[PDB]
Formats: C-alpha cells, sequence, structure tokens
C-alpha cells in the first residue's frame, strides 16, 4: 500500500479496481 | 403552452442520458469495465472482450 495524495491526477488501484 | 420547446429539450437530454447509460452494458462481454478486463485476462482473450 502507498500513501494517499489529494487534489492531483493519479492512476489508482483500489482492491483491484483501476 | 410551451410543449414544443420543452419537448426538444427533453429529447436532447434523454438522448444524452441514454448515451451515458449505454456504458453500463456488457455487450456480450464478461464485464462492462475495461480496467477489470485488463486486470483479469490474458491479452489474447482480453483483446476480444
Amino acid at each position: 500500500s502507498t500513501n494517499l495524495v489529494k487534489n492531483k491526477c493519479v492512476n489508482f488501484n483500489f482492491n483491484g479496481l483501476k | 403552452a410551451l410543449g414544443k420547446l420543452q419537448d426538444v429539450v427533453n429529447h436532447n437530454a434523454q438522448a444524452l442520458n441514454t448515451l451515458v447509460k449505454q456504458l453500463s452494458s456488457k455487450f456480450g462481454a464478461i464485464s462492462s469495465v475495461l480496467n477489470d478486463i485488463f486486470s483479469r485476462l490474458d491479452p489474447p482473450e482480453a483483446e476480444v472482450q
């Protein structure tokens, strides 16, 4: 797990959901 | 009284809502989400989905 960043465009993967 | 203009607005809004709603259709694939398709299958069958 990585840290969470606010107000920026990121490509996230939450529990297999990209 | 103003049914004609409201009717035109309704048709345009309804067409846009239907077009947005159509993204929730599998279209004969395992899922309607592209990211799931990449995250779950190999490229030979993911390409087909």
